[PDB]
């Protein structure tokens, strides 16, 4: 076969929308906006004494989301104030939504995990917020023609 | 072999499954019956039945 | 010792004694109510046991 | 959307003021003045046996502050004398304040943790003092329009 264009419109980093609490977030830095990862694998395998393989689904779905920002953005102050308020009162849970472009998306409830480290140097620094999320299953959503494809897979 | 103990648990890891342990030991075991196989038996003293 | 110190001694007896009365009477209330049952939901709440 | 300037005035490294005991500190080196970091995460997560997630806030807020100086600065002698005096008598706690420019700031009480290592070589060396601080929560302070933004976040 010959070459083929995977999509019709190009992936645009500015088209990726990040919402925390209900407000869009601006002030990203460097060449990595967000990184979404899980904490544990989906299935753990165990060997047997006579060749049998037993698989067990995992029931933990927490994950981490690293947000990279410049230290000149007001969202740094927003997050710091939220952290102080949460420590004082107790409310720590806020909604988190990420609308990807030509890619998977996320919609769950998150919290602030670890405060980054400042570094005042010659250039402008970078702060990386770890935001933990309850459910970390990515959703096809915008991508079309998925319902038909799912029923196409065979298995026994 | 008779079962003397077993354990079941559902730890955080390996969710959706259960780990099982068992222990067994030997048993040195030693009516409607054919009269040809019958043997003299006893029942001790008996009262009104 | 002093007459004033007698009052301080009396406080020990009262407050210490009053503490056990609250614990003891509450326990006595239990074992008297037979129309009460306690259940603990260790797991399964989100699967069938709802 | 198009490009946008995050701020109006540029971040200036000399505008960052560091105060220890009540005197400004001069003699920084290389391309990193100070580094502020925490010791533990803000929240630790635990998995359940049927999908529940339980979160626990941390009650420890100590941190570290690395101060980079040339070995030709008098503040090296100041810190050495302070360390000797603290060892002899017992007073080790002194105030520490850092006023950031277009960034987060700090105001707490600190102490001297570990003495750096000298290295006499061909070039001029660098000594890094670890200063431990009681509270390491960064404060928006100078940044304006934070009180209104904090009340804007939704959550349940």
């Amino acid at each position: 076969n010959q070459s083929k264009i995977l999509t019709l419109q190009a992936y645009d980093p500015a088209k990726v929308l990040v919402f925390i609490g209900g407000q869009r977030v601006s002030g990203f830095a460097a060449d990595t906006k967000i990184v979404i990862t899980r904490n544990n694998d989906n299935i753990s395998v165990h060997a047997g004494v006579d060749g049998e393989i037993s698989n067990a689904l995992s029931r933990d779905n927490t994950g981490v989301m690293t947000l990279s920002l410049q230290n000149t953005a007001k969202w740094n102050g927003y997050l710091a104030q939220w952290q102080r308020q949460a420590n004082v009162t107790g409310l720590i849970y806020l909604p988190v939504q990420v609308e990807g472009s030509q890619g998977l998306s996320l919609n769950t409830i998150g919290w602030i995990q670890k405060q980054p480290d400042l570094s005042y140097g010659t250039e402008v620094g970078q702060m990386d917020w770890e935001i933990g999320v309850l459910d970390a299953w990515l959703s096809p959503d915008q991508i079309q023609g998925i319902a038909a494809g799912i029923t196409g897979l065979l298995g026994l | 072999y008779v079962i003397t103990s077993f354990q079941v648990d559902r730890s955080s890891e390996a969710g959706s499954s259960i780990n099982v342990q068992v222990t067994l030991e030997e048993f040195r075991f030693k009516r409607t019956s054919d009269p040809k196989k019958a043997k003299n038996a006893n029942t001790g003293t008996k009262q009104t039945a | 010792i002093s007459p004033a110190q007698q009052a301080q001694a009396d406080k020990r007896a009262r407050d210490a004694a009053a503490a056990k009365r609250k614990q003891d009477t509450e326990v006595s209330n239990a074992k008297s109510r037979e129309d009460i049952q306690y259940t603990m939901f260790v797991s399964g709440l989100r699967r069938g046991r709802l």
